[PDB]
């Protein structure tokens, strides 16, 4: 967006070379007037790409999960970082109707007509924002849904139903079987726009498989 | 300007009552002694005396108030104490 | 009568901030035009022979 | 084995109703109707209000004095006859109903303009609203079934619940705005506005309130739809007599009060107001409309062929 | 913190006396509630009560007060008002 | 140049507006007098008085602020440290 | 350490006073805000609150102040602006 | 002419450009005093201010510079020495 300005800025400069020479409103207007409008095409093109890819070029953001007393935790929390992400999309659509280029002086109206004319595109970019949201949700609760993470007391149930040969066993190998699994889940999960740390995650769920799996050891010994 | 409550030990119509006069007051006056006075004034009207009022930028006070006729609040920089003793 | 103590402070809290800027590290460089082959220098395997 | 099942069954068990599922509302206005304000200071925000709207999000947070369990309340707005089902149509589903509600505004500004603008924003909302209940395949309905025999049997508290008059199957509460400008109304038609609003509030069994500072009910009551953000009903009475305020709660409301069906409608409808070049070709350029036909043909054509699902 | 007594209804001793306790309380206390509430406590001690002070930089007022017990003074730049009423 | 926010006690609309308007003092004076003046200035309108600001590649500060109205951030290499008081 | 004052606003008293005090605070403190901030202090403490103290070798400022209450003078090649505002 | 680097203390793309800079005010300029304008006005506005250059067939230095801006380096017959300081 930067160069977007600085080039405008050069062809103020045109111009002001232009009226600089001492010419009449007839002429100055021919120059302006006419390169406004091809500005217009330029500037809507701008404008249409956005809306077919806008949430695939938004600056990066990030958000970190762990785990606290059994509930998902967020720093910074989720409705912030999603209003940023709403923020992102409202700062594009408001640039192509604050123009200050060549004939920086006139109707404005000249270039803002191309955020209606092409608003068809707001159910790309919105549904776009809406389907990565949704995605969002389905994993985190994905990481919820996949350890349980409220992980209430066992010791009672292992001291009363448990730690016979047959059924130890098949208990205490579904345990290591979780402990590989929980080897494997991954640190972050990165979509279109946002990227989610979920390393803390990782070493939460590890440690409460390894919590079991010393609860059905130590008292399999006594048994 | 925008009321913002701090404390108060007030019903609730006394409590808007408090502002609305207060923001007439500052509209309508420039002068703190004025505004403050025309604070006063009204709640002695439809609440009874005897209201005390004090409108300012920079003070503290210590005060013995009626209870349920306590406010102390801003609009915008300006606070106003308005209580009832007496 | 059933009356209450109270007051109030206007200046509610006054937050107090220490600000520090970094510092700029410099250094002493010599240089010359007219010299040997090191021009200048800030203030023994000789390995360097062996590729010829 | 077991020690998962109960880890499971907990953890499903509990977990709807810290803070419970919170819901979010969507705010059915008009384009720069002085919705924002009201929202952004419901919100306790300082922010200057937008007058265009283009499916806009904003929250905001609560706590309870026990402790700050972050109550988050999500919010949508969109103003104007734009996009109507474009936007609307995208942070409503079916799965979430049952915590959706709607809040209408109206710009008293223009009364004359503002009836075919609610009616066209509420028949888009109020049809989509009507399917997703089980356009989804939904077919454990049983949810659809208590969604619509408690929102239908809300309002007639009271009244002999005769028919439907407007099958409206979700909450509603409906507030004015920048009312100051209501008092210069010639005196007829405000008495005829204000028989469109309760009539309005009928159909819908949505409450009224006006707009002002004292008038604590606008912040409350938008509260109570929103998940009792503000506290509860708080039960006031109708102020049909008076006609200074405007006040109703929904279920008292009787055509035969109110207006003194169709009939009603067509006296207030009629009384009040009936009379309700991007091209750039005469220009010429070479290489700069060629070079940006190019790229605008070749951007668009790979986006599409993308083949998003979406 | 130099003193001067700018309106009073208030025998003499009692002017004296509101001053020193102000003076007082003003090499004490840096903040207004506190120099308010010393001078408050210090009156209902020694006047009984009901004792109502107000110290600041910059407020007006509208206040009713019992005839012989008024007094207003600066110390300095601030600004002492201190009344019985109730 | 890239603005980089150390410190705030401020509304993200108020830090974001901080950065914006010492973007464009920068963009158009070189003495930082002059920058913190834009800067200070364009704060008193949009957010009422009494803001001060100071502009340096090399100090130290100790101030009292309101709160809820304290930023320090850099541009490039200078400092910007921008607050409320009075 | 050398003093030279650049501009003043300040009875010539209260001039020498922070010459001095500043000058025994670059004494006693090497880093820059832990001098303005022992400068600071001593003129609440004397003066009233509320003063604020900028030390530094490079920057600009715009700030309001107090009527009598400015100082801005160089101990050297540090320059250490002293004011109250609030 | 040729370009080489005897010492720098500057990142890998600002030698380049150190270089570059010095062989187009080169090509445009005979007179060394005016080949080193071109070369400080450049970096200045580039990578900020304040930079100095010294260009020229006969001399030897002793300058201070800022860590990662400083460069020397021979264009032919004549040597460039481009560094921040201030």
């Amino acid at each position: 967006q930067q160069r977007w300005k600085d080039g405008l800025q050069e062809l103020r400069t045109g111009l002001a070379t232009v009226e600089a020479q001492g010419f009449q409103a007839s002429d100055m207007h021919a120059w302006k007037q006419h390169w406004n409008h091809q500005l217009y095409k330029a500037l809507e093109h701008q404008y249409q790409m956005g809306l077919e890819a806008l949430n695939e070029n938004l600056p990066e953001i990030n958000i970190d999960l762990t785990y606290k007393q059994g509930r998902l935790q967020f720093r910074p929390p989720f409705e912030e970082i999603r209003a940023k992400y709403y923020r992102e999309m409202k700062r594009f659509i408001g640039i192509p109707n604050q123009f200050k280029g060549v004939g920086e002086a006139g109707d404005e109206s000249i270039f803002s007509i191309m955020i209606d004319r092409n608003a068809s595109g707001f159910l790309t970019i919105f549904s776009k924002a809406e389907d990565l949201f949704r995605r969002l949700s389905a994993v985190l609760h994905q990481h919820k849904e996949w350890i349980v993470i409220g992980q209430v007391d066992m010791e009672a149930l292992v001291e009363k139903h448990l730690f016979t040969v047959h059924d130890w066993e098949k208990n205490f190998k579904a345990l290591k079987i979780k402990g590989k699994e929980v080897e494997r889940l991954p640190s972050a999960v990165k979509v279109d726009c946002l990227n989610i740390n979920c390393n803390p995650v990782k070493t939460v769920i590890d440690d409460l498989i390894q919590k079991l799996f010393d609860l059905l050891v130590l008292s399999l010994k006594k048994s | 300007r925008k009321a913002v409550i701090k404390n108060a030990d007030m019903s609730e119509e006394m409590q808007q009552d408090s502002v609305e006069c207060a923001t007439q007051a500052l509209e309508k006056y420039n002068i703190e002694k004025d505004i403050a006075a025309h604070i006063k004034k009204e709640f002695d009207k439809k609440y009874n005396p005897t209201w005390h009022c004090i409108v300012g930028r920079n003070f503290g006070s210590y005060v013995t108030h009626e209870t349920k006729h306590f406010i102390y609040f801003y609009l915008g920089q300006v606070a106003i104490l308005l209580f009832k003793s007496g | 009568k059933n009356t209450k103590q109270a007051y109030v402070q206007c200046n509610e809290d006054n937050v107090e901030r220490d600000i520090q800027t970094e510092e700029i590290e410099t250094r002493e460089v010599w240089t010359q035009h007219p010299g040997e082959s090191t021009v200048v220098s800030g203030g023994t395997s000789d390995a360097v022979v062996m590729p010829k | 084995e077991t020690l998962w099942e109960i880890a499971k069954a907990e953890v499903e068990k509990r977990g709807i109703n810290a803070e419970i599922a919170e819901k979010f509302v969507f705010f059915i206005g008009s384009k720069n109707g002085g919705k924002t304000t009201i929202i952004l200071r419901c919100l306790d925000r300082d922010e200057p209000p937008k007058p265009t709207l283009a499916l806009e999000y904003t929250y905001g947070r609560r706590a309870k004095g026990h402790n700050t369990p972050k109550d988050i309340a999500h919010f949508w707005e969109l103003g104007g006859g734009t996009s109507l089902l474009d936007l609307i149509s995208i942070p409503i589903t079916g799965d979430t109903l049952r915590t959706f509600s709607l809040v209408l505004v109206l710009d008293l500004s223009k009364p004359n303009d503002l009836w075919p603008t609610m009616e066209n924003l509420l028949q888009a909302t109020k049809s989509h609203v009507d399917k997703v209940i089980m356009k989804l395949g939904k077919t454990n309905a049983k949810a659809v079934s208590e969604m619509r025999q408690k929102i239908w049997n809300n309002m007639p508290k009271d009244h002999p619940d005769h028919e439907l008059i407007d099958p409206f199957p979700v909450p509603l509460v409906i507030i004015g705005s920048k009312y100051d400008v209501f008092q210069d109304f010639e005196s007829e038609k405000r008495k005829v506005i204000c028989k469109t609003l309760r009539f309005v509030a009928h159909y819908y069994g949505a409450s009224l309130m006006f707009t002002s500072k004292s008038e604590a009910l606008l912040l409350k009551i938008r509260g109570v739809i929103n998940q009792l953000a503000f506290g509860i009903d708080k039960s006031k009475s109708i102020c049909v007599d008076q006609n200074k305020p405007l006040f109703i709660t929904a279920g008292l409301d009787s055509f035969g009060q109110i207006g003194s069906p169709m009939e009603l409608w067509k006296k207030v409808y009629e009384k009040l107001f009936p009379p309700k070049d991007p091209a750039r070709d005469p220009q010429y350029a070479e290489n700069e409309v060629d070079e940006m036909r190019i790229q605008k043909d070749l951007e668009l054509e790979q986006y599409k062929r993308s083949s998003s699902k979406s």
